[PDB]
């Protein structure tokens, strides 16, 4: 009856310009018009950043494909016994081998995922499927799934065969039943029609397949194999290309702050497998918080820089380069005419000051690419983060960066470049200083779950305007909600503790006087107040808290239970700040 | 060399002055005094608890006024080398970093930043905000109003 | 003791490793050999077992000739024949 | 001579991360060394399988063991490492078929061997073997 | 010391229940609901007030791509339905008459299938079917076919089109490898919106790189320490959970039913115990201990519980969506009606509440 009980129901919503996720911002003076061009001015610059991207991403497919294609057909001249074999170190399994269309041959593509490769007998049967739907569909009766077709493709169609099998997943591929199937396809050999090549797509170093192959194998595939390094950020190749992208969205625009590069890098360093799709994961979402919490947002156009208001000018006035600046200027002399009009006394001066500048032009976002550009012209230096050139550029150690590789020493006057600290920059400035950026990505799960659990009073707010009319409004303030308080006594108590210790303590620690207040206050409810007359009504009720409480923690994995033939012990899981 | 004093025997007395220096009102120091007592059994550097201890509630008590002015805390840490005559402060952070584990979870601590509105040093309406993860939080990019207010005072 | 053994390393011994394997001189330390039945010799085909999983070098084996049949083959000249004497 | 002196019979093992390579390095010191680092650390054995143990033992041994910053808390990043590292059957558990990781009763082991585990912890600049060298060498 | 790892070590170092208070299932229900619905009722309720001001950032990062997950302390069960169903539905087809519609899915249920799920969305949004050459040798025909829509919604205006709601994603059920798995790839589809929640400490431990990066999530800490009634409904809580049977959900739904679909139901029990004696304690129901229907219809004829097949099957339709009861055929063509609980659970569904 109840849907709640089912699983899975769809419900289709009752439906009853404000179709923006944008709100309006300087508590609620900032303007529709604004908002919209907010919305614009982001859409406009996550076109640009992800149309970049894309054709990253097709550039690396291509690349890929490719350098894939040239080592299967290189022309190796050997005894035609040998598979060849190419290892692609490093390598998820993503990619799409091309074949050539040699009209002389059947050259057939069999992927084989760990999944597809349960025992050998299988892996056979799915190869020679493959094998004759692909045949048959390039050709335009029946045979068994089984090295007999591989045998008999030239009498049944007329042309050589060019096999080539792709393992997907090579380390999730059961080693035994791989070399089984290696050692079988070997079988394959003594027919003059048959060329067999393998594709290893390897995700660790070689290494575990020569310790988890028999030597016999291992033999068997050294008479021809090359090796190729496929990862998107090996070389640190096209990680460069994103963040160039990046740049070029948001060149002059917005400035990127040190702390936020800091923040890219360290984010990247942990992460090895999907770091391309991670880098632009991050530059999108900041991108997005700062044209969400941003009111200055609209000034990326100048044509709305006339646009500027009262609110606007209130945000503006407590820019603190603004404050050096007028601090500098009040220094250097005192002009108490241009010191009043600069200021708040004059406001309408103030507005043609920004009017002057905000239009400037970072160097910086144009001068990375340029120093970047010079370490492919003349040093020939290709493993270099363009993320960490752009950081140790916004500190100002580039040379220190530079030095490392110790022969860039004859241009290191030209390369070298002097940041310059820009008045209003941090109106228009993507950084990481408020934990955001930390929190929505990368957030402390275990850690945030204990706090509300342990400090709860920065959850549940403490009102008490409103405490008379509630019915708990005086157990509000003495009691702690159920489950911040067993967690207290949670985390005070030992590894191992017993359950009715554990409920002892809980009761001890509630009072009973305004909860045996509370439980009464309803005089609806008559099971309640002849429940309450019971004279170990307060042992009851503590005890059912007791037990959802427990219950509730067994669900978020916070306890185990052990000895189930006694079920009266239970071990802690969670100790805080681990 | 106070904070190396192991089970260091003192009274009330002591405790009672270090509360009134930091000018700490009545009920918080009976509540300071009662602590130290119920955790006399946790008693390995009894000065390093409780110059903890009141650190906390200095902080707790008087946030706000730390709010308008960022000197007044330092300020008040130079009591903490001159008051007890130990001009290190590393260990200082130890003090407070460890009683702040130690009566994180406590009734009292939990009453006392409720009823002040400090809850780490921020106040609820913006917490909640922070800990809910929203776009809108108070960033530190700028600097704040009453900052920019005082400022304009002294320079006019 | 003493023209001098030379020492393989484990490279050059996972190889002997596994033809003494290959020979049934060593088996895994509980496995069926081959299944009676059609069924159970498919049910164990589909079955991945732990032996496989775990790297080769804690592989954990079992003989079928003991060290005092060792003793009685091997001839009283070689040199190992101090070492088949535990 | 060098052709016949060596069989050359063989056609930085790792490109972890920092965290995934001290998950490794925290799971084969929890793994092969009995649960006594309540005495005198934290403030051969390895010829035999390894053991096994808890989720909350090896993050206690991460936490241990991962350099100051002041201590390294269990972000989501850790715990995509951690489930990268069983996804490389570098970490086991006792699965069949199904598996489910949040369940208590599953406990995990390691499946790298001593070369391996020496070369990613002297990569992170660990010593490893002055662990393991108080039962033997 | 404590919240450290010292704090583990240092703490890594005969009282019953039999002498505690005796409390009944009526005293248990009424103290707890009076200590849910009455407890801190006020101050719950203005938290949701102030964390329903982030709707429309959750709408807007839903928007770029990103599925959100919700995690913290408390029932997310009333947050989530009402973000989707109240304000993220309306509120993307205006900006896109109908509504978009929304896909529940109930993870708290231990008899979650994917199987179901899929086809349920299949059913919602309907797919190019996977063709003779896509379905390959004995391949899965649900990941295949979700790689299809992936590639045909890859080139489409990126519109939303379903809103899958995933309640407690880390459930018994619904945290195993293939379901994620089935999410994973269902997450790469921008034409769908995902809203996700989950109760349990350890659950980032589920998802490696691949399956983090296809989700692609932003995490939302929304805790509110509400009562979670809904999700104890499938568990019995006296038992401490002393997980996956969901044989409780299904006593739960048996207080609430027609008297005739109790009887129905003790007659299909009943007699499927007996064939399970016959047979042969620990062992789940399947087919190969089960009823015909035709041989159930001539029982509960019989018993005047049904009077023609028609009749019986729409009595069973509501057993079989509530995942209680099965219909399958078998290799005779025949098809069995079996109930997937064990000897135990049955015997206690009959002495309980089928008494």
């Amino acid at each position: 009856f109840a849907d709640a009980q089912r699983s899975h129901y769809t419900v289709y919503p009752s439906l009853p310009d404000k179709h923006i996720p944008f709100v309006k911002l300087l508590s609620g003076k900032e303007s529709e018009v604004n908002v919209e061009k907010r919305w614009e001015l982001y859409h406009q610059l996550h076109s640009h950043f992800h149309d970049q991207v894309d054709h990253i991403i097709d550039n690396i497919e291509a690349d890929l494909k490719a350098e894939i294609s040239d080592l299967l057909y290189s022309e190796t001249t050997q005894k035609r016994r040998c598979f060849n074999t190419i290892f692609l170190l490093g390598s998820d399994s993503t990619t799409k081998i091309e074949l050539k269309d040699e009209s002389s041959r059947y050259n057939v593509l069999i992927e084989l995922t760990p999944k597809e490769s349960p025992n050998v007998r299988m892996m056979l049967r799915r190869s020679m499927y493959k094998l004759y739907s692909a045949a048959d569909a390039e050709e335009h009766n029946d045979v068994s799934y089984d090295l007999s077709l591989v045998e008999n493709f030239k009498r049944l169609f007329g042309k050589d065969l060019a096999m080539v099998f792709n393992f997907k997943d090579v380390d999730s591929i059961n080693f035994n039943t791989l070399d089984n199937f290696i050692i079988l396809l070997k079988s394959a050999f003594k027919y003059d029609h048959v060329k067999i090549s393998l594709i290893f797509n390897i995700n660790t170093n070689l290494s575990n397949i020569e310790k988890n192959l028999r030597q016999s194998t291992i033999r068997l595939l050294k008479r021809n194999y090359h090796k190729l390094d496929v990862s998107s950020n090996k070389g640190f190749k096209y990680g460069n290309q994103i963040f160039q992208s990046f740049l070029d969205t948001v060149d002059g625009k917005l400035n990127l702050s040190d702390r936020f590069v800091e923040f890219i890098l360290s984010k990247m360093a942990n992460n090895t497998n999907h770091n391309l799709q991670l880098l632009t994961k991050m530059l999108d979402y900041s991108l997005m918080s700062y044209f969400f919490q941003n009111a200055f947002s609209v000034f990326i156009d100048p044509v709305n820089v006339d646009f500027l208001n009262d609110d606007y000018l209130k945000i503006l006035s407590r820019c603190p380069t603004f404050m050096f600046f007028v601090e500098g200027l009040i220094k250097q002399h005192a002009p108490a005419d241009e010191i009043l009009s600069l200021l708040t006394n004059k406001n309408r001066g103030l507005e043609e000051f920004f009017v002057e500048f905000l239009v400037r032009e970072n160097p910086i976002n144009g001068h990375a690419k340029f120093v970047a550009r010079f370490l492919e012209e003349e040093l020939n230096i290709t493993n270099f983060n363009l993320i960490e050139l752009y950081h140790n550029l916004l500190i100002g150690k580039l040379d220190s960066y530079l030095d490392r590789w110790s022969a860039c020493k004859e241009y290191k006057d030209r390369l070298h470049f002097e940041p310059i600290d820009t008045i209003f920059q941090e109106l228009f400035t993507l950084d990481n200083r408020s934990g955001l950026l930390t929190q929505s990505i990368f957030p402390s799960y275990k850690s945030n779950i204990e706090d509300n659990l342990l400090s709860w009073e920065q959850v549940l707010p403490s009102l008490d305007k409103e405490n008379y009319d509630t019915l708990s409004g005086d157990l509000d303030k003495i009691m702690a909600p159920v489950l911040g308080q067993l967690f207290k006594l949670y985390r005070e108590a030992n590894m191992t503790i017993n359950i009715y210790d554990f409920y002892i303590a809980f009761r001890e620690t509630l009072p009973k006087e305004e909860i045996l207040n509370f439980i009464r206050k309803d005089p609806s409810n008559t099971k309640l107040l002849e429940l309450a007359e019971t004279p170990d009504a307060f042992d009851k009720v503590a005890l059912i808290l007791f037990m959802q409480a427990i219950f509730a923690f067994e669900n978020m994995g916070l306890i185990k239970f052990q000895s189930t033939k006694s079920y009266d012990l239970v071990e802690k899981c969670v100790w805080r700040g681990i | 060399s106070l904070l190396v004093k192991k089970y260091c025997k003192m009274t009330t007395e002591e405790i009672i002055r270090l509360c009134n220096d930091f000018e700490l009102p009545r009920e918080v120091a009976y509540k300071i005094v009662d602590e130290y007592n119920i955790n006399a059994s946790r008693l390995v550097c009894p000065w390093q608890l409780v110059c903890g201890l009141v650190l906390n509630c200095t902080f707790i008590v008087f946030n706000e006024r730390r709010r308008k002015d960022p000197r007044i805390d330092h300020f008040i840490v130079s009591k903490m080398c001159s008051l007890m005559l130990t001009s290190k402060v590393d260990d200082v952070i130890e003090c407070v970093k460890l009683v702040k584990e130690l009566i994180i979870g406590e009734k009292w601590f939990r009453d006392l930043q409720i009823r002040y509105d400090d809850f780490d040093g921020i106040r609820y309406d913006e917490i909640i905000f922070r800990k809910l993860g929203s776009m809108l939080q108070t960033t530190n990019i700028l600097v704040t109003d009453d900052q920019y207010n005082i400022w304009k005072k002294r320079i006019e | 003791r003493i023209n001098t053994i030379k020492l393989w390393l484990k490279k050059d011994v996972k190889n002997v490793w596994e033809n003494l394997v290959q020979l049934d001189f060593f088996t895994e330390k509980s496995a069926v050999g081959l299944r009676d039945n059609a069924t159970a010799a498919f049910y164990a085909s589909n079955y991945q077992f732990q032996g496989t999983m775990i790297p080769f070098d804690l592989r954990s084996y079992q003989m079928q000739i003991i060290l005092q049949e060792l003793r009685r083959i091997i001839p009283k000249s070689n040199m190992y024949y101090s070492w088949t004497q535990l | 001579i060098k052709l016949f002196l060596s069989t050359d019979d063989n056609l930085q093992t790792y490109d972890l991360s920092i965290i995934s390579k001290y998950l490794l390095i925290a799971s084969y010191i929890c793994s092969y060394l009995e649960p006594r680092y309540d005495a005198s650390i934290f403030s051969n054995p390895r010829y035999l399988q390894p053991s096994l143990f808890a989720i909350e033992r090896l993050l206690a041994i991460f936490q241990a063991i991962f350099p100051i910053q002041s201590l390294m808390k269990a972000n989501i990043e850790v715990f995509q490492n951690l489930s990268e590292l069983h996804t490389l059957k570098l970490i086991a558990t006792t699965m069949n078929k199904n598996i489910d990781y949040l369940s208590p009763k599953v406990r995990w082991k390691v499946n790298v061997p001593w070369e391996i585990i020496k070369e990613i912890s002297e990569s992170v600049h660990f010593n490893i073997s002055d662990y393991f060298s108080d039962i033997h060498e | 010391f404590l919240d450290t790892f010292e704090g583990y070590f240092d703490q890594r170092k005969r009282h019953t229940m039999s002498m505690a208070p005796d409390v009944t299932r009526e005293e248990f229900s009424l103290v707890s609901n009076f200590f849910n619905e009455n407890f801190q009722k006020r101050p719950r309720q203005k938290l949701f007030e102030i964390q329903k001001k982030m709707f429309p950032q959750y709408w807007f990062e839903l928007t770029q791509g990103f599925s959100l997950l919700f995690y913290g302390v408390g029932s997310k069960r009333n947050f989530l339905e009402e973000f989707a169903i109240d304000y993220l539905s309306p509120k993307i087809a205006y900006s896109q008459v109908n509504s978009i519609p929304c896909l529940i899915l109930n993870g708290y249920n231990p008899s979650c299938n994917y199987r179901d799920v899929f086809k349920e969305i299949t059913d919602l949004l309907v797919p190019a079917e996977l063709t003779r050459s896509e379905t390959k040798y004995w391949g899965n025909h649900v990941i295949l076919q979700i790689q299809k829509m992936i590639d045909f919604y890859k080139n489409q205006p990126l519109d939303i089109k379903l809103i899958l709601v995933v309640h407690n994603l880390d459930g018994p059920s619904i945290r195993k490898n293939t379901f994620q798995t089935m999410l994973s790839f269902l997450s790469v589809i921008r034409q769908i919106a995902i809203v996700a929640s989950t109760d349990h400490i350890y659950a980032p431990l589920l998802w490696d790189n691949m399956k983090a990066q296809n989700y692609n999530f932003v995490f939302h800490d929304i805790s509110n320490f509400e009562p979670s009634t809904v999700e104890s409904t499938f568990q019995d809580v006296m038992k401490m959970g002393k997980t996956s049977s969901g044989a409780e959900g299904a006593k739960y739904v048996l207080q609430s039913l027609t008297v005739n679909s109790k009887k129905m139901y003790k007659l299909l029990i009943e007699t499927q115990m007996q064939n399970m004696g016959n047979l042969s304690g620990p062992k789940r129901g399947t087919q190969r201990t089960g009823v015909e229907l035709k041989l159930f219809n001539h029982l509960c004829a019989a018993d005047f519980i049904a009077s023609n097949e028609i009749a019986l099957r729409s009595m069973l339709r509501e057993f079989i969506e509530h995942k209680m009861a099965n219909i399958t055929k078998n290799n005779s063509g025949m098809e069995i009606i079996w109930v997937p609980y064990t000897y135990a659970e049955l015997e206690k569904l009959l002495k309980t509440v089928l008494n």
